């Protein structure tokens, strides 16, 4: 339960270092950054997700 | 362990690695390895950030009626005026149509704020 | 297979990963993992 917290609080930074703190709505943003999704599917079909 | 070791010492040491927990404890820079006895010594040098400060963000901006995302970075705020960086580290510069990207209109997405995006084309062309 | 399911917690679980058909089938997010008697489960999040 503490590491189901800090994949979603957290985000990837809890074990590369100190936490940081980063909203959940902007995590989802940087790990489409990775497959090649720029922002605008996530911010437009929020709703649908 | 020692196919275990054969893939650090192609993967740490002759490459560079973006893997959390591999190569060693943070973002991966380099490892030298050493030798030793019925078995290998690995350095690993490692990338770890230190002190945090928290800062003001929001998803998008609002301009002209059209939403503002940025490419490459983050928007932070010192509670005054909103100032955008990249992800790893803090070097604050004014808000420029070379680093957002423009999609949509303001209606959409929960979060924005009215700021004013510098273009710096006006003033080139008007002097 | 507890150093796979070691491996799975430092790369699908901690950060991210562009790997294919290791954390899951397609592009992945993240990983969950769940508390079983005698192992893991793990909860994988993926983008199809």
């Amino acid at each position: 339960s503490a590491l189901l917290a800090g994949t979603i609080t957290s985000g990837w930074t809890f074990g590369a270092g100190a936490a940081l703190q980063i909203p959940f709505a902007m995590q989802m943003a940087y790990r489409f950054n990775g497959i090649g999704v720029t922002q605008n599917v996530l911010y437009e079909n929020q709703k649908l997700i | 362990s020692a196919n275990l070791a054969a893939t650090k010492m192609s993967e740490c040491v002759l490459g560079q690695s973006k893997r959390v927990d591999f190569c060693g404890k943070g973002y991966h820079l380099m490892s030298f390895p050493q030798s030793a006895p019925h078995g290998v010594v690995f350095l690993h040098v490692t990338y770890v950030p230190a002190q945090e400060k928290n800062f003001t963000t929001a998803p998008a901006i609002c301009h002209d009626g059209k939403a503002h995302f940025p490419r490459e970075g983050v928007f932070v705020s010192n509670g005054t005026h909103w100032f955008v960086t990249q992800r790893n580290f803090y070097e604050p510069q004014i808000i420029t149509t070379d680093n957002t990207f423009v999609s949509g209109n303001c209606d959409v997405v929960i979060g924005i704020v009215n700021n004013t995006v510098y273009d710096p084309l006006q003033p080139e062309l008007d002097s």
